[PDB]
C-alpha cells in the first residue's frame, strides 16, 4: 500500500499562494529525499524542491525565494508553499521519493495548478462549414469553439448520435490567455442535404451548453 | 623546535580516505613552513577562514589537525562553513566559527580507473546531519519506512554508503579531488606547533 | 552543467520489435543514469537506474546499458503496454536534476497520406471582428506533417496555432487542425487563402485554397 497522494492545486491569479500537500503511506516523509516535480502542458519533467532527511532543503533556481519545501512529521506529510505565483508555474505538481541521487521510485498521481489572470468565460461556437466543391466521396464539416476559460469543454455531434469519424482536437492555449478547440467529422457527401449535423458543446466552468447546427453555406 | 611538521606525509600521502571516514592527522611539537603551501601553484581551492593564509608562518596553535579525503568536484564548495548538501550534512562537517584552511587539487590521474574506481565511497543515507567534526563509520542498512530492514538491501532499506566510481572520461564535476583541511587550535594550554 | 540529448524523438514500433533508445551526455558522467516510462495523463514510471539496474516490478524484457557518455534502454520484445514517451535523467547532477527530451514510441502503420480540407472563418465570427481560417489534415501516418499557410501566395509565419490528436486506436492514424488567426480588417485586405501539406504520403505538397467571398 506504498503510495503519495498530491492535493491543494487549483486556479490562481498571477500573484497569488497555493500551498500544495503529499500525504504518504508505507514511507516515512522525514526520513527520505523528498521531492516536488513538476510538468507544464506539453512539456518535460522539471525538478522543484528537495527536502533532505536531515533537514536541509534546495530549490530550482527558477523557484527560488517563492516556493518553500517543508514536511509534517506527525501526518506524515510532505508540503509546498507557493508564493507570488506566475503564468509559467501552470502545471502537474508531483511529489516523489528520491531512493538513489534522483532516482525517483514512488510518485503521486499529480496536481494540477493553473496560474492564470483569464476571467472565466463561457465559449463562442462557429460552423466550419462543409466545402461546396468530391461527388460520391467524403465530406469534412466541423465546429470552432473559440475564447474559453478554464479548461476543459467537451463536445457531441448529434446528441450523441454521430461518433464514427469524429475527431475532437486537444485545446490550444491563445496569446489572449482563452482556449479554442476544433471539432471535424467526416460524413458521406451524399448526406450533406438531408442529414443534420448539429455540435454539442458543453463547458461546465461557465453552465454553458450551446447546440450549433452546420450547414452547407448558400450563396 | 627545530623539525618540521609532517605535512608532506598527508599532501602527499599515497591514498586518501573515503569522505566519509576521513582521515585525521594530529600535529603538534612542530615547525611549519605554511607559505611553502600557499606559494603551490598545484591546488584548485586554497581558502582559509579566521586567518590570513600568508601572514600564518609567524602564529602559533596549540594543536594542527589535518583533515584528508576524496571528494567530487562538484563537491568541494560543500567543504565550507555554513553549508549545506550530502556531503556537508552526512560526511564531513566544519563549523560555523571554523578557523583553519581548506585546500583541495584535481586527483584524475591518481584516483580514477578505466571502467571505474569503486574504492572511494561517500554516505547518501543518515537520518539526521553531523556534528562539526563528526565521524560516522556505520554500515548499517538505512530505514526509510516503518518496517525494520535487519542486514537486508530491499524496499526502504538501503545500505547507506554508495561509490563514486571515479572514470577517467568523467566530466571535471564528476572527477575525484583531494582535500585537506587544516584547523588550528588554540587552547589554554602550552603551543606546540609555531612557524618560521 | 551538463545536457542531454536523446535519439530518435520518435520511433514507430511493432508488437514484437526489438526497440533501443539512445540517451547522450554532453560530459562523462560514469553510471549516472535513469529512465522512466510516461504515459499520457499518468505520473512517470522508473525502468532502470544506475545506467543498468532493472527497477524492481518492471518486466525483463527492459534493460538498460552504457557509461560515460552512450546510453540506451532496450525493449527486446515491444508489447502493447509499452507504446508510450521514454526519457533519460541524470544522476547525482549538480545543481539539479536533468531530463533529456524524450522518445515517443508510436504505433507503426502503412503510410497514409492526409485528406486535406479548408474551412474559410464564419460570417458570424467576421462580425465580431476577427477571422480564423482552419486547416484539417485527416487521418494520416505517419506523424511528421507540416502546414504552409499563404495569404496572396505571401507565406504566413507567426498567426497560426496547431493541435493534434493522440495515435487513433482503430486505425493507428493521426489528424491535425492549423488554424491562422487575423483581424477582419486583415482578412478582408486578401482574396486567396491557402494551406498547402507536405507529407510522406503524397508525392508532391497538396493545396486546399478558397477565395474570400466567392461561395
Ligand atoms: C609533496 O611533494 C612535492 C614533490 O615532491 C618531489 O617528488 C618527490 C618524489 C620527492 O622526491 C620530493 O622531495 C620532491 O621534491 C613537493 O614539492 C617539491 O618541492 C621541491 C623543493 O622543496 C621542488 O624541487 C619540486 O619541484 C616540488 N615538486 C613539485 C611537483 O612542484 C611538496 O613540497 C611536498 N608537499 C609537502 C607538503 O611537503
Ligand atoms: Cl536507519
Amino acid at each position: 500500500q506504498v503510495q503519495l497522494v498530491e492535493s491543494g492545486g487549483g486556479l490562481i491569479q498571477p500573484g497569488g499562494s497555493l500551498r500544495l500537500s503529499c500525504a504518504a503511506s508505507g514511507l516515512t516523509v522525514n526520513r527520505n529525499y523528498m521531492s516536488w516535480i513538476r510538468q507544464a502542458p506539453g512539456k518535460g519533467l522539471e525538478w522543484v524542491s528537495v527536502i533532505y532527511s536531515g533537514g536541509s532543503t534546495f530549490y530550482a533556481d527558477s523557484v527560488k525565494g517563492r516556493f518553500t519545501i517543508s514536511r509534517d512529521n506527525s501526518k506524515n506529510t510532505l508540503s509546498l508553499q507557493m508564493n507570488s505565483l506566475r503564468a509559467e508555474d501552470t502545471a502537474i505538481y508531483y511529489c516523489a521519493r528520491d531512493f538513489y541521487e534522483g532516482s525517483f521510485d514512488i510518485w503521486g498521481q499529480g496536481t494540477m495548478v493553473t496560474v492564470s489572470s483569464a476571467s472565466t468565460k463561457g465559449p463562442s461556437v462557429f460552423p466550419l462549414a462543409p466545402s461546396s466543391k468530391t461527388s460520391g466521396g467524403t465530406a469534412a464539416l466541423g465546429c470552432l469553439v473559440k475564447d474559453y476559460f478554464p479548461e476543459p469543454v467537451t463536445v457531441s455531434w448529434n446528441s450523441g448520435a454521430l461518433t464514427s469519424g469524429v475527431h475532437t482536437f486537444p485545446a490550444v492555449l491563445q496569446s489572449s490567455g482563452l482556449y479554442s478547440l476544433s471539432s471535424v467529422v467526416t460524413v458521406p457527401s451524399s448526406s450533406l442535404g438531408t442529414q443534420t449535423y448539429i455540435c454539442n458543446v458543453n463547458h461546465k466552468p461557465s453552465n454553458t451548453k450551446v447546440d450549433k447546427k452546420v450547414e452547407p453555406k448558400s450563396c | 623546535h627545530t623539525n618540521l611538521c609532517p605535512f608532506g606525509e598527508v599532501f602527499n600521502a599515497t591514498r586518501f580516505a573515503s569522505v566519509y571516514a576521513w582521515n585525521r592527522k594530529r600535529i603538534s611539537n612542530c615547525v611549519a613552513d605554511y607559505s611553502v603551501l600557499y606559494n603551490s601553484a598545484s591546488f584548485s581551492t586554497f581558502k582559509c577562514y579566521g586567518v590570513s593564509p600568508t601572514k600564518l608562518n609567524d602564529l602559533c596553535f596549540t594543536n594542527v589537525y589535518a583533515d584528508s579525503f576524496v571528494i567530487r568536484g562538484d563537491e568541494v564548495r560543500q567543504i565550507a562553513p555554513g553549508q549545506t548538501g550530502k556531503i556537508a550534512d552526512y560526511n564531513y562537517k566544519l563549523p560555523d566559527d571554523f578557523t583553519g584552511c581548506v585546500i583541495a587539487w584535481n586527483s584524475n590521474n591518481l584516483d580514477s580507473k578505466v571502467g571505474g574506481n569503486y574504492n572511494y565511497l561517500y554516505r547518501l543515507f543518515r537520518k539526521s546531519n553531523l556534528k562539526p567534526f563528526e565521524r560516522d563509520i556505520s554500515t548499517e542498512i538505512y530505514q526509510a519506512g516503518s518496517t525494520p530492514c535487519n542486514g537486508v538491501e530491499g524496499f526502504n532499506c538501503y545500505f547507506p554508503l554508495q561509490s563514486y566510481g571515479f572514470q577517467p572520461t568523467n566530466g571535471v564535476g564528476y572527477q575525484p579531488y583531494r582535500v585537506v583541511v587544516l584547523s588550528f587550535e588554540l587552547l589554554h594550554a602550552p603551543a606546540t606547533v609555531c612557524g618560521k | 552543467a551538463i545536457q542531454l540529448t536523446q535519439s530518435p524523438s520518435f520511433l514507430s514500433a511493432s508488437i514484437g520489435d526489438r526497440v533501443t533508445i539512445t540517451c547522450r551526455a554532453s560530459q562523462g558522467i560514469s553510471s549516472y543514469l535513469a529512465w522512466y516510462q510516461q504515459k499520457p495523463g499518468k505520473a512517470p514510471k522508473l525502468l532502470i537506474y544506475a545506467a543498468s539496474t532493472l527497477q524492481s516490478g518492471v518486466p525483463s524484457r527492459f534493460s538498460g546499458s552504457g557509461s560515460g557518455t552512450e546510453f540506451t534502454l532496450t525493449i527486446s520484445s515491444l508489447q502493447p503496454e509499452d507504446f508510450a514517451s521514454y526519457y533519460c535523467q541524470q544522476l547525482n547532477s549538480y545543481p539539479a536534476p536533468v531530463f533529456g527530451p524524450g522518445t515517443k514510441v508510436d504505433i507503426k502503420r502503412t503510410v497514409a497520406a492526409p485528406s486535406v480540407f479548408i474551412f474559410p472563418p464564419s460570417d458570424e465570427q467576421l462580425k465580431s471582428g476577427t477571422a480564423s481560417v482552419v486547416c484539417l489534415l485527416n487521418n494520416f501516418y505517419p506523424r511528421e506533417a507540416k502546414v504552409q499557410w499563404k495569404v496572396d501566395n505571401a507565406l504566413q509565419s507567426g498567426n497560426s496555432q496547431e493541435s493534434v490528436t493522440e495515435q487513433d486506436s482503430k486505425d493507428s492514424t493521426y489528424s491535425l487542425s492549423s488554424t491562422l488567426t487575423l483581424s477582419k480588417a486583415d482578412y478582408e485586405k486578401h482574396k486567396v487563402y491557402a494551406c498547402e501539406v507536405t507529407h510522406q504520403g503524397l508525392s508532391s505538397p497538396v493545396t486546399k485554397s478558397f477565395n474570400r467571398g466567392e461561395c
